[PDB]
């Protein structure tokens, strides 16, 4: 299992100490996986 | 106390003696002021269907001979104490909840009813089960409950 | 002993912690009751009141209305007494900027830090009564609220 992208999730309390929301980013999903693939590996979860 | 009544219920709203000599008029179709096997038996039978049980007999042995207007309205007036009409239930089924929404939970009504404040049994407590329509998935309504229990609404019809 | 107006009392609290039979008292009940009708003391009084740390059985911790009335009077022998000047002082050592900015965290801190602790809805629930915004007492105000039962 591999963690194949970069992310960054943000947790917003307030001032009382209590939570309130979260927002999270993704950064640059690799590509070229459904394309020709390395020697025992396979592109995604979700097809399977 | 004594409980005799020796004023011709005194202790009450005087407009119920209204309806009840209208209820008293419209029953003595000899309208001579006193009631009779010949008023009961035809005018129960307005509504019912001449009924075999001699219960009207009942009413004449209850007080014996024929009862006067005042002897019918202290009659009722001695089946009258305690009580009170349904706003102030209806402000306390609103104060114990705040919600007001008549949730009244089945574990809940019976840890409010049965355990604390006079001791009595759940046995007979039963009797507001079995009877009274209780609402599904253990909440009980009220609005509905203070209506049967005054003259608003009453479960069932002849 | 008073007139028998305070063991009138005591009797209608008894009628009145008539749960799960009348007759027998729980301890937690009698502290419950006993601080509530004016009488502050009851941290570390269960060693003074029932010479016995046994504290594992709630439904049977033996206690009847006979020898609870000098149990009353041995307690409100007022073993201590504090006034306001040490809990100012300790709060204002407490405090950071002398007049209390926000007061909110810190209070519970000090109260979780505190090993023997029993709730926390009542920290919660200490909000109401004038503790509305955050922390904005300099304290008087909540020890003159507390100092009035
Ligand atoms: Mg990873
Ligand atoms: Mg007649």
């Amino acid at each position: 299992n591999s963690s194949r992208f970069g992310k960054f999730i943000r947790i917003n309390f307030d001032v009382t100490g209590y939570i309130v929301g979260a927002n999270i980013e993704t950064y640059l999903l690799e590509k070229s996986r459904a394309i020709r693939q390395a020697k025992d590996e396979r592109t995604f979860h979700i097809f399977y | 106390p004594q409980r005799a009544t020796s004023n011709v219920f005194a202790m009450f709203d005087q407009s119920q003696i209204q309806e009840f000599k209208e209820a008293f008029n419209m029953i003595d179709q000899n309208r001579d002021g006193f009631i009779d096997k010949e008023d009961l038996h035809d005018m129960l039978a307005s509504m019912g269907k001449n009924p075999t049980d001699e219960y009207l007999e009942g009413m004449m042995s209850e007080a014996p001979g024929p009862i006067n207007f005042t002897m019918f309205l202290t009659m009722f007036g001695e089946k009258l104490n305690g009580t009170d009409p349904e706003d102030v239930i209806r402000n306390a089924f609103a104060c114990f909840d705040e919600e007001a929404s008549g949730f009244i939970h089945e574990d809940h009504l019976r840890e409010l009813l049965t355990t604390m404040g006079d001791r009595f049994t759940d046995e007979e407590v039963d009797e507001m089960y079995r009877e009274a329509p209780i609402d599904k998935k253990g909440n009980f309504n009220y609005v509905e409950f203070t209506r049967i229990l005054k003259h608003g609404a009453k479960d069932k019809d002849d | 002993d008073f007139s028998e107006e305070q063991t009138a009392e005591f009797k209608e609290a008894f009628q009145l912690f008539d749960r799960t039979g009348d007759g027998k008292i729980l301890y937690s009940q009698c502290g419950d009751v006993m601080r509530a009708l004016g009488q502050n003391p009851t941290n570390a009084e269960v060693m003074k009141v029932l010479g016995n740390p046994k504290s594992d059985e709630m439904n049977l911790k033996t206690l009847k209305f006979e020898q609870f009335l000098p149990m009353m009077q041995t307690i409100a022998k007022n073993k201590d007494q504090g006034c306001f000047e040490d809990y100012v002082e300790g709060l204002r050592v407490f405090d950071k900027e002398g007049n209390g900015t926000v007061m909110g965290a810190e209070i519970r801190h000090v109260l979780v830090t505190l090993g023997e602790k029993m709730t926390e809805e009542e920290v919660e629930q200490l909000v109401a009564g004038h503790e509305d915004s955050n922390g904005c007492i300099n304290y008087e105000e909540l020890v003159r609220m507390v100092l009035s039962g």
